[PDB]
């Protein structure tokens, strides 16, 4: 849920 | 902003003033709606997300037009076009005279041609009553107020804090029916309707429960067979008064046959067998209908 | 009755000039469709975090696809565009939305409130506030009242197809919102009951269900792929009783066209 995506 | 010269405060709604404005370039005259940006600091308001999106795309004869949205840092303009008063307003005039019944049949089927038009379109209006509906001196009248309007694309939910005012309000919603239909617009209409003919709103009710009472009163308390699954509802007690529904000739006396059978069909229980907006504009009340003009500002 | 007409008409007619550009991610320097997959993904998680209505994550997608037609984003700033179209979506659809501090508090605070509130203006003016788009949502809704027999696990199963396709745009960009219900629909009504796409809606929408064919063949792949993709949170979604499970179903081996 929480949190930064990171791709 | 510059273009525009305010005339003079039109109104209050939805958070914000409402001004009657004149275009300095062109002259034309518009109602000016603001919304303060800066005061729930939560963007822009869910309100007028929904009134800008879904009026946009209604552009019919009898809908107030939106005719620009000017969206800046900190404010946020809606541009309508104007028109002079309400129906509330104009009915307060008329009191000692009355409206004329065929100013009264132009009115509700030009409100039913706005309507069927909303609907047609997806766009349910749920504030239906007096004040929210504007005319002019060339005998129109328009829908207007769109603050509470929703797409029902997918099934619109029933919110306690987001409901027309009591005396305009449908039996399911009293009841506390969990969705809303179509359904809810033309119960409106109907009381509008009554209200014009008989200078005296239909169901003036104190409180949730004084309105079903008023509204029991009247048309009967409803059973199984005139509305399959009332006392499910969650709101509906046993403990219900059994009213007997009055005879319309009482009702609204001023009626003939035509007109107390479209009524009729207006106000049923069951929201599945009220009249539609296209089937009501296909009545035999409405086969003589012509546009009138009014008598404005007395 | 007719009104339904109008508006199944009316979402047609709608959803001709919502739709995105097709080929706008090749002409994207910094996002990937992959990137696309996550982002939808994650807000497929914090819809089902927050309980918000399976419209407004349809919504938010539609949104981001059409603003990412128009402008070019890097990486980081992809979460942020997201983010707003989420916001922007529950405004709509809900009868109230999340506060934006929920927002900014879901992406682990890598934006500012403020940058949230200016990029829903940006949004807003990119899409110039035409924000009630037609959904595969709101098509399959109108497609179900044609099931008289209605079946919950039928209409569970085709919401579950349907949401499948907004994590990848490869090939599901190049369908209409009605076209890709339309297969969902009969695929699911394959599989539940074994029978087909009826006449009641090929007379409805004019689609034949060869006409469905080709995003038929696509989206049965999808289905059958679906426990080895990369993005599992809608399948995790549809595994609760809420949707009777159908994510575990076994999709058919064939659809015999």
């Amino acid at each position: 849920a929480r949190k930064r995506l990171e791709l | 902003m510059e273009n525009f010269q305010k005339v003079e405060k039109i109104g209050e709604g939805t958070y914000g003033v409402v001004y009657k404005a004149r275009n300095k370039l062109t002259g034309e005259v518009v109602a000016l709606k603001k919304i303060r940006l800066d005061t729930e600091t939560e963007g822009v308001p869910s309100t007028a997300i929904r009134e800008i999106s879904l009026l946009k795309e209604l552009n019919h004869p009898n809908i107030v037009k939106l005719l620009d949205v000017i969206h800046t840092e900190n404010k946020l303009y809606l541009v309508f076009e104007f028109l002079h008063q309400d129906l509330k307003k104009f009915m307060d005039a008329s009191a000692l005279t009355g409206i004329p019944l065929p100013l009264i049949k132009s009115y509700l089927f030009q409100l039913l041609q706005g309507l069927a038009f909303c609907h047609s379109h997806r766009v349910l209006h749920r504030d239906l009553k007096p004040q929210n509906l504007l005319i002019n001196t060339e005998g129109a009248i328009k829908l207007a107020d769109f603050g509470l309007a929703r797409a029902f694309g997918v099934p619109v939910r029933t919110y306690t804090h987001e409901v027309v005012t009591l005396w305009y309000r449908a039996p399911e919603i009293l009841l506390g029916c969990k969705y809303y239909s179509t359904a809810v617009d033309i119960w409106s209409l109907g009381c509008i309707f009554a209200e014009m003919v008989t200078r005296r709103a239909l169901f003036p009710g104190d409180s949730e429960i004084d309105q079903l009472f008023r509204i029991f009163r009247t048309l009967g308390t409803p059973d199984e067979v005139v509305w399959p699954g009332v006392t499910s509802m969650p709101d509906y007690k046993p403990s219900f008064p059994k009213w007997a529904r009055q005879d319309f000739s009482k009702v609204v006396p001023p009626l003939d046959e035509d007109g107390r059978s479209l009524l009729s069909q207006m106000l049923h229980y069951d929201p599945n067998k009220r009249i539609s907006a296209k089937a009501a504009l296909a009545h035999p009340f409405f086969q003589d209908v012509t546009k009138p003009v009014p008598h404005l500002r007395l | 009755p007719d009104y339904h007409e109008d508006i199944h008409t009316y979402l047609r007619e709608m959803e001709v000039k919502c739709k995105p550009k097709v080929g706008y991610m090749k002409k994207q320097p910094d996002i990937t469709n992959s990137m696309r997959a996550i982002l939808v993904d994650w807000l497929v998680e914090v819809g089902e975090e927050y309980k918000l209505q399976n419209e407004t994550l349809h919504l938010a997608v539609n949104y981001i696809d059409r603003f990412l037609s128009s402008m070019s984003v890097l990486r980081g700033k992809l979460q942020l565009v997201g983010t707003a179209a989420m916001l922007l979506a529950s405004k709509f659809e809900e009868i109230y939305p999340p506060e934006v501090a929920e927002f900014v508090y879901i992406t682990d605070d890598t934006y500012t409130k403020k940058q949230v509130l200016r990029m829903e203006h940006l949004v807003l003016k990119v899409l110039t506030f035409d924000l009630a788009a037609p959904t595969v949502n709101q098509f399959l809704t109108q497609y179900f009242l044609h099931q008289q027999p209605a079946n919950c696990k039928v209409e569970s199963l085709a919401m579950f197809l349907g949401e499948l396709s907004l994590i990848d745009a490869d090939p599901y960009l190049k369908y209409l919102p009605s076209v890709i219900a339309g297969a969902a629909f009969h695929l699911a009504l394959y599989t539940v009951t074994g029978q087909s796409w009826p006449e009641s809606l090929i007379r409805k929408t004019g689609y034949t269900l060869e006409s469905l064919k080709p995003c038929l063949m696509d989206l049965h792949q999808t289905y059958l792929k679906a426990p080895q993709h990369a993005q599992q949170s809608i399948r995790e979604k549809y595994k609760n009783s809420k949707y009777h499970g159908v994510s575990l179903l076994n999709p058919p081996e064939t659809l015999n066209l």
